[PDB]
RNA sequence: UUUUUUUUUUUUUAAAAUUUUUUUU
């Protein structure tokens, strides 16, 4: 009773770890337009610091696969530093302008599903610690402030323009809120994120050095998602509609703790016309209100997380 | 691996809830 | 006779025009149309919460304890959902036209302003809901996303109702009731990039400001409610957005026409107090109601207001009010169609003190 | 199941078929929204020259209170900036004086874009004409980038803060080399085409007034691409970014050559009107709820031609 | 509960499964 | 001939998704 | 000598959802 794209829609979103070849094809609403769906998907190596709580952040940044903190275990961490996909500089563009209207090759983008896999790789002998996961609701946000219109006469004339802010940082700490997965590290973890808008509403691109509590750079007690390098080759592109994936890692003193770090997401983007990229646009996949709806439905039936065992 | 098993099991589950007969 | 072949598109003269190319496409075309045996059958069932959704959204103060639980749309997730009410007793100064103006700014109950029988309100200052610094944060940093609670906010419902509390003699005036449709917007202007060399170096950058405002005069809109002070009045607001559109924070001290901080002749909502304790959260989905008293020299108008609403909120993960953080309403089309449907159907306001 | 309401049927006109009535059938989108609005439907119907030896770019973007932007260039090259030419109603909707565009002035609070074409209707003869009219969809949408701007000017050089800017993507699509999908016919045919819903169900949109939605936030920046408001915004600047895409023409016209022909431009608005504005009067209920004129036209919009002949309406 | 009963009374004026159209999506 | 005629060739082709009882 | 739309055939080659055997560490 499902659509073929309905299906594939579903399998992407919740078990993109299964297929061989990616069944998804993007969501099967009433947008059927010109769309590209990029699918971003790599795997890494972790190693994580003895005697330390390490964060694994997997947010709908465009272009980024995942942002990481260091801190004590126990401690509270505040900076988060993004990993960028290889694929960026072809998606977003390259040098000091990368991200910029110039560069980049989209001009909306909307996730279709984001999901990551944690596979321990250390001997059952030597590591030693656990893995946490939960979502938290990620969203941006603005603050009204004063700037200088005028340098004359002194201190200066003002008017109240808008900064970008990030709401949802703080529920990223050591204590891990009621609706998560908690187990033994070694057992890994797997999970996929969901759509928190009502509709998988399309996204405009709002190209940062970093998504912050404060509006001030590198505000040191501010919690904040940074770009690596300062964004010379790779800034922040945005915020997708879907939650954001919290992966805490406890790693005690002499643990050996190391991991294959896997993540897959899909987006549905519209392209810029002129691109090597808009080759392989097409139109958006035919009405499946029954894969939406059980989409909505299904999303809450499943736990937190559950170990990589059987992802 | 067996998460899209668990999700054609969950979807039988939810059939009757959906606003479609 | 042929399948993947480029389209022509007709030559005005055949003799007097050069052939232009047939039209070529990139990637494969829509597919051909559905047939109509995918036949998808709807139960018109109206849910349990779907019903409380419709109680909360119209008859907010006509229950034993607030039925609403949210939209039951396709959000189906986790969220908080605030179900409050904001009653206090007020008195209106004689001689003056009063505005009462309900808008969807999480954190307040409403904005007043006072003027001259006849005059023109500007800025109508906030009145903060005792809830507000548990919501969005105390101090200086009251509002922003390090004590803010929440990270997403929509309104499922927000209403307003005028108790006048003054006998048959002591009062005086009206009340007028009408809607406007508030919503944020923004201007790009020029800013200091760099002090060297002067007289410094520029570039564009958007502030905010608010549309709507301006409708709020002493003259009411063709749609309002008009009626003797002793009569009260009661109203609620709906969505404006099309489908109860979630809406992002946004810290400000005022809402203004302006961009200048108080431009004493830009209208604006304004924060109490200069934003010390409590700013401006954000503007919601829904409209904003105003209500207008006017009380005559020697009138003694005073009255119970009562300001309700019902908003679904994206909670941190962390604070201590996520322990009620729950699961929103399952989809039900119907209610959500029989909402849009109704809140068409009724007049702008109604007498309160006839019920 | 059932068929299309009056208003659905009508809208689906609006949306595809707008030179076809003997009145514009527009009423507006017919979903769940069921408010009040000010429904605009207009079409600016002028004569135009298009310029010997230049490639004259016109871009019908969804900008509210403009009929499309020009851009002429040499044959072959770049073009960057496209001036606004707005419609006669633009200050009876958004405000006039220095201050046209801004909530003082403006006398509407939100739009949304039921439908928007353009068609080019060749006036040359048969002797005098030369060149083509290529035309395209692109997907303009606004963007934003954080930047520092000063704080405060002591002590220098200044204490610092990030905000966020403004701009555009999309006009790097708007070149001399179109995509395959592109509208290729002779200036002599003309050209008719409609654009549609890209948002993801006719969003609604807010306004944000600028004098300029270019690639950078540099004022006049020489390379940055940009839709630019006339005049220096004096009297008309940009009010917003609607949800359809935008329509892009591209005419040559070759030294010797006279290519005129009258431009259309139509737009279908929905707009959440000030209650005191003169227009007021004119408000009214949208139209109601038709999921099957909505899914209907969500279903066609991707299945016609990028753009045919204007002979062809 | 005057409100409500007047919602209940419009309710049933447009219950016909203009009408509802079950269709909402 | 004129581009709705067109439009209402294809408008009938399609069938629609929903129907209630 | 042209433009759309509408089907049937097969060889196809795919992608998808279901039933059975026969090999292979
Ligand atoms: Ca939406």
């Amino acid at each position: 009773r499902l659509t073929d794209a309905g299906l594939a829609f579903l399998k992407c979103a919740f078990a993109a770890p299964d297929f061989s070849v990616d069944p998804g094809k993007g969501i099967p609403d009433n947008f059927h337009g010109r769309t590209l769906a990029i699918k971003d998907c790599n795997t890494t190596s972790v190693v994580f610091t003895p005697n330390t709580d390490t964060y694994i952040v997997v947010a709908p940044v465009p272009g980024f696969a995942y942002f990481r903190a260091e801190v004590a275990v126990g401690a509270q961490p505040t900076t988060f530093v993004g990993v960028p996909y290889p694929t960026y500089a072809t998606n977003f563009g390259a040098g000091s302008q990368n991200g910029l209207p110039a560069v980049n090759n989209y001009s909306k983008f909307r996730y279709a599903s984001m999901a990551c896999g944690l596979y321990p790789t250390s001997n059952m002998m030597q590591f030693s610690g656990s893995v946490q996961v939960w979502r938290v609701d990620l969203n941006l946000s603005e603050a009204v402030n004063p700037a200088v219109t005028a340098i004359t006469p002194a201190p200066g004339v003002f008017a109240n323009f808008v900064d970008k802010r990030i709401n949802g940082l703080r529920g990223i700490r050591p204590l891990a809120p009621r609706d998560n997965y908690s187990g033994n590290f070694i057992d890994g973890a797997y999970t996929f994120a969901f759509d928190k808008s009502t509709d998988f509403e399309w996204c405009d691109f709002v190209r940062s050095l970093e998504f912050s509590e404060s509006n001030v750079l590198g505000a040191a007690t501010a919690m904040k998602l940074l770009a690596p390098g300062g964004g010379t080759d790779t800034t922040l592109t945005g915020l997708g509609n879907v939650n954001t994936l919290v992966y805490k890692i406890s790693t005690p003193t002499g643990a050996v703790n190391t991991a294959i770090l896997r993540t897959w997401n899909c987006i549905e983007l519209q392209p810029y016309t002129d691109s090597a990229l808009f080759q392989f646009s097409g139109v958006s996949p035919p009405f499946d209100p029954l894969a939406l709806e059980c989409y909505h439905n299904l999303k809450m039936r499943f736990p937190v997380a559950v170990s990589s065992r059987e992802n | 691996s067996k998460f899209w098993e668990g999700v054609l099991r969950v979807l039988n589950q939810i059939s009757g809830t959906l606003s479609v007969i």
